[PDB]
């Protein structure tokens, strides 16, 4: 699963984080998961099922699904969003794989 | 809704270490539990998963053979057995609860391919150096 | 002298002197052979070995199920399938499970489930076919060379080791200082290996009926696949359980070790001492002392006095053993020996260790002889200083 190295964006600005990794099956991308992890601290589920967002996670956080790509949108950047973002999906029917990791710089 | 972790410390290469992850605040017996690795200053790596009883288990190709997952619903705890630990296996191990699967499988038993998951609750982790 | 101290000790002597003599050897038995103007010999069967066994089958008596994998599909989604199904080290079974909204399916109905588990054998037994002619027998021929350490010495190489097969029975054995003894044996096994399988189980063995061995309901490997992974009939010890159409579970059936031993009551057992097989049967052998000769005999008697260097001990058969050292001159020498009555009138009792000689003065000689019942006098050496020793024998 290949994620861009790092994505930088000004506060107020809307950005997007891609996620694409070889797998040729709709079963994979439709089940992409996104995690917000600050340094040292434990990860947090921000998006599940490619677009579904759990209660607590800010409205600004969006979930897109492409044919062979996955996208995480942060519509309106804030200073507090400066962290590490990791996508995740199915390697095989019973296996999970995390992405390269994107470093969000506000 | 807690996920406590223990077992970390000094470990020599090609050695045995058992990692225990305690649980409270949910129906543990009914939830799929996961193990996820993370290097000192690098990215997340999914390690293993377990269904309710431990009949369906999965492992990363990187650990396949040298690792082993297990759990007892009595103690409400999940375990990771790591034998023949190579130097490249050095990281902070995390135990996570697949809470999303519970909205779909209220039993947490059925080993389906590509079922909807989402590692809801995470533990604080535990560092191992090998 | 190796036989001295063994309970099942047979004293065998030839008829018309002793040119030839018939002896029966067995595990635990020991035979002392005597022939006139021929050295006394100790024969003992020490080993029996099935030398070219052919494994027929190998049975698993203790099974272990590991590396369990399960896959399930929703109703109207097809039969589930694992790559462990094609793998022969695994045991797989499909079933049907009730699926609904509450367990993760958009529609209610039966959903296919498949469980696979790796069959690993913990303990096994082997069924070897032995050709009767391929049973190797090891016999020790220890002469009655008065030798200081000879007496009951199991390890210290005093005797010649010879190997016999039912096929090759006739053997010439060279005993240093005595010549050659010829052995024409004939094994009396009691039970032949005709349509018999030698069923070996760790440290125990049995002789079982072939078809019975080939009919045991246990997982097995052929003789053609030893160190193999694909165990045939894993189902005889593995059982699958799904009684509520909720979950499929694999179960083992537990060690058949004990169960087997019970079926093997009406079977000829074979024991094992120090990891080798101890066949119950006898072994009749014919001896030839024709090329055997007493060491010395052309020697002169001992001019000097003798010294009893160890207290006279009586064997379980009434015979006595006497260790005497030479203090005189003449060695290589010939020991004067006699057992008489309390007035030296008649020479009573025989001599087991025939023609006792001294090689080196410094080396003691062990003399074994059967004293007569009642009161006797053991006479060692010649005048002066003749060793007179009174003996008691009720
Ligand atoms: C069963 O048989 C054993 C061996 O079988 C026989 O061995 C020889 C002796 C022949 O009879 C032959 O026909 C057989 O193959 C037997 O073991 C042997 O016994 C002797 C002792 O009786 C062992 O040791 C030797 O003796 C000296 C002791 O010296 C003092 O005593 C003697 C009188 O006994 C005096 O003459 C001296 O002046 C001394 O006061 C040992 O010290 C020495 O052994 C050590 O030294 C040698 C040489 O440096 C080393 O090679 C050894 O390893 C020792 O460290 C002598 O060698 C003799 O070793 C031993 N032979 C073998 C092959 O082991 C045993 O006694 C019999 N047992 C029974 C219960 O019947
Ligand atoms: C099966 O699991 C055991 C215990 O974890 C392990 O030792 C073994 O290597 C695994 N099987 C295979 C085929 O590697």
């Amino acid at each position: 699963l290949t994620q861009p190295a790092s994505v930088s964006g000004s506060p107020g600005q809307s950005i997007t984080i891609s996620c694409t990794g070889i797998s040729s099956d709709v079963e994979t991308y439709n089940l992409v998961s996104w995690y917000e992890q600050h340094p040292g601290k434990a990860p947090k589920l921000i998006i599940y099922e490619a677009s579904k967002r759990p209660s607590g996670v800010s409205n600004r956080f969006s979930g897109s699904k492409s044919g062979n790509t996955a996208s995480l949108a942060i519509s309106g950047l804030q200073a507090e969003d400066e962290a590490d973002y990791y996508c995740c999906s199915y390697a095989g029917g019973k296996s999970l794989v995390f992405g390269g990791g994107t470093r969000l710089t506000v | 809704v807690q996920l406590v972790e223990s077992g970390g410390g000094l470990v020599q290469p090609g050695g045995s270490l058992k990692l225990s992850c305690a649980a409270s605040g949910f129906t543990f017996s009914s939830h799929w539990m996961h193990w996820v690795r993370q290097a000192p200053g690098k990215g997340l790596v999914w390690v293993s998963r377990t269904n309710s009883d431990g009949s369906s288990t999965s492992y990363a190709d990187s650990v396949k053979g040298r690792f082993m997952i297990s759990r007892d619903n009595s103690k409400n705890t999940v375990y990771l057995h790591m034998n023949g630990l190579r130097a490249e296996d050095t990281a902070v191990y995390f135990c996570a609860r697949d809470g999303v699967r519970y909205y779909y499988d209220s039993t947490g038993y059925y080993p389906d391919n590509f079922f909807q998951y989402g590692l809801d609750v995470w533990g604080q982790g535990t560092t191992v150096t090998v | 002298m190796r036989c001295i101290g063994i309970s099942n000790r047979d004293f065998v002597e030839g008829v018309s002197g002793g040119s030839w003599v018939d002896i029966v050897l067995e595990h635990g038995s020991c035979v002392t052979t005597m022939a006139k103007n021929k050295p006394t010999l100790d024969f003992e069967l020490i080993k029996t070995e099935a030398k070219q066994p052919a494994t027929l089958r190998k049975y698993c008596i203790e099974a272990k199920l590991t590396n369990t994998t399960t896959e399930s599909r929703c109703p109207t989604q097809g039969e589930p399938s694992l790559n462990e199904e094609q793998d022969k080290r695994f045991i797989c079974k499909h079933s049907m499970v009730d699926r609904g909204w509450g367990n993760g399916c958009g529609l209610f109905g039966k959903g296919g489930i498949v469980t696979c588990a790796k069959f690993t054998c913990k303990k096994n037994m082997e069924g070897k076919i032995v050709q009767p002619e391929n049973l190797e027998y090891t016999i020790v021929i220890t002469p009655h060379s008065g030798e200081e350490h000879a007496v009951g010495n199991d390890t210290g190489k005093h005797g010649k080791e010879i190997k016999i097969t039912p096929q090759s029975s006739t053997t010439e054995a060279e005993l240093t200082g005595y010549g050659t003894v010829t052995m024409e044996c004939s094994p009396r096994t009691g039970l032949d290996f005709n349509e018999m399988v030698l069923l070996q189980m760790e440290d125990k063995a049995w002789l079982v009926h072939r078809q019975w061995f080939l009919d045991l309901p246990l997982p097995w490997l052929p003789g053609a696949d030893t160190q193999g992974s694909n165990w045939i009939q894993k189902e005889t010890l593995v059982t699958f359980k799904n009684p509520h159409a909720k979950k499929q579970d694999v179960v083992v059936l537990g060690s058949q070790e004990g169960a087997m031993h019970t079926a093997l009551t009406g079977a000829t057992e074979i024991q094992m001492s120090s990891g080798n097989l101890l066949f119950t049967g006898h072994l009749k052998c014919r001896l030839r002392m024709d090329k055997l000769q007493l060491k010395g005999m052309s020697y002169s008697m001992c001019t000097g006095k003798f010294k009893i260097v160890k207290e006279i001990a009586e064997t379980q058969h009434g015979t006595i053993v006497i260790r005497v050292q030479y203090e005189g001159d003449g060695s290589p020498c010939k020991i004067p020996f006699e057992i008489t009555d309390l007035e030296k009138r008649h020479v009573l009792g025989r001599l087991i260790t025939v023609n006792p000689i001294v090689t080196e003065k410094d080396s003691p000689v062990n003399i074994e002889a059967e004293p007569p019942f009642g009161d006797s006098y053991i006479i060692v050496g010649v005048e002066p200083g003749q060793l007179k020793l009174n003996w008691l024998r009720p």
